[PDB]
């Protein structure tokens, strides 16, 4: 054999495998925790809420 | 304006699409209708409405002292001044249409949108008590530290116990 084999595949032997159920896969992410709309309020007055 | 009132409201209260402001303004005045031919009054109404306002400046007006405090022969303060706006803004979530990645698809955009009364009724010239006693209401239910809730009026309701008719579907 002059050609590569089996031990010259790295890559396709780390990546992590995980089983599909379907043709299509969802997953969620999470981008923010809020607004950045500032923390400052002041003596007993109720604060702004906030969204993430 | 025969009478006029001027309530600070909270955060939560802000946040509603009908108190998009800060302030709010309660005012009682007389309507007159004159005849057209010669200046002679014709009918006479009395309206109780409800603003959002903003500050549009200043003025000086005379001073008033409470308990603690006192005030000299000519002393005078300097109050702002109110006017109802044509828009308010508001904040709502959007999608950037040219976004590279998944970082900056989701934004907040700001939009303009109408702005209306709060309060807005007519009564008649001999009912001048029954205007009265729902002005300070409205000024209650604005003193209790939340939206205004009751709307209710006994005169413009229909008739109670009439089956034949309520029975009809109301949702």
């Amino acid at each position: 054999n002059l050609s590569f084999t089996d031990q010259h595949i790295k890559f396709w032997k780390k990546i992590p495998k995980q089983k599909a159920y379907s043709t299509v896969e969802q997953y969620g992410q999470l981008l923010d925790y809020g607004r950045s709309q500032g923390a400052f309020v002041g003596e007993g007055v109720l604060p702004d809420t906030n969204d993430s | 304006m025969l009478f006029k009132y001027i309530h600070d409201v909270n955060a939560k209260v802000e946040e509603g699409r009908r108190y998009l402001s800060d302030v709010v303004r309660v005012a009682l005045d007389k309507e007159e209708t004159t005849d057209p031919d010669t200046q002679e009054v014709t009918s006479t109404s009395y309206r109780v409405t409800a603003y959002p306002v903003v500050q549009v400046g200043e003025e000086e007006v005379p001073y008033i002292p409470v308990h603690p405090k006192t005030a000299e022969p000519g002393q005078k303060v300097t109050v702002p001044t109110y006017d109802v706006p044509e828009k308010l803004p508001v904040l709502v979530r959007g999608r950037n249409p040219e976004a590279t990645g998944d970082y900056d698809d989701h934004i907040w955009v700001t939009e303009e949108v109408e702005v209306r009364p709060l309060v807005d009724e007519v009564f008649k010239e001999d009912e001048f008590e029954k205007a009265r006693l729902y002005y300070e209401n409205v000024a209650a239910q604005l003193a209790e530290g939340d939206d205004i809730r009751h709307y209710y009026r006994k005169d413009l309701d229909r008739e109670a116990g009439h089956y034949s008719v309520s029975r009809y579907p109301s949702f």
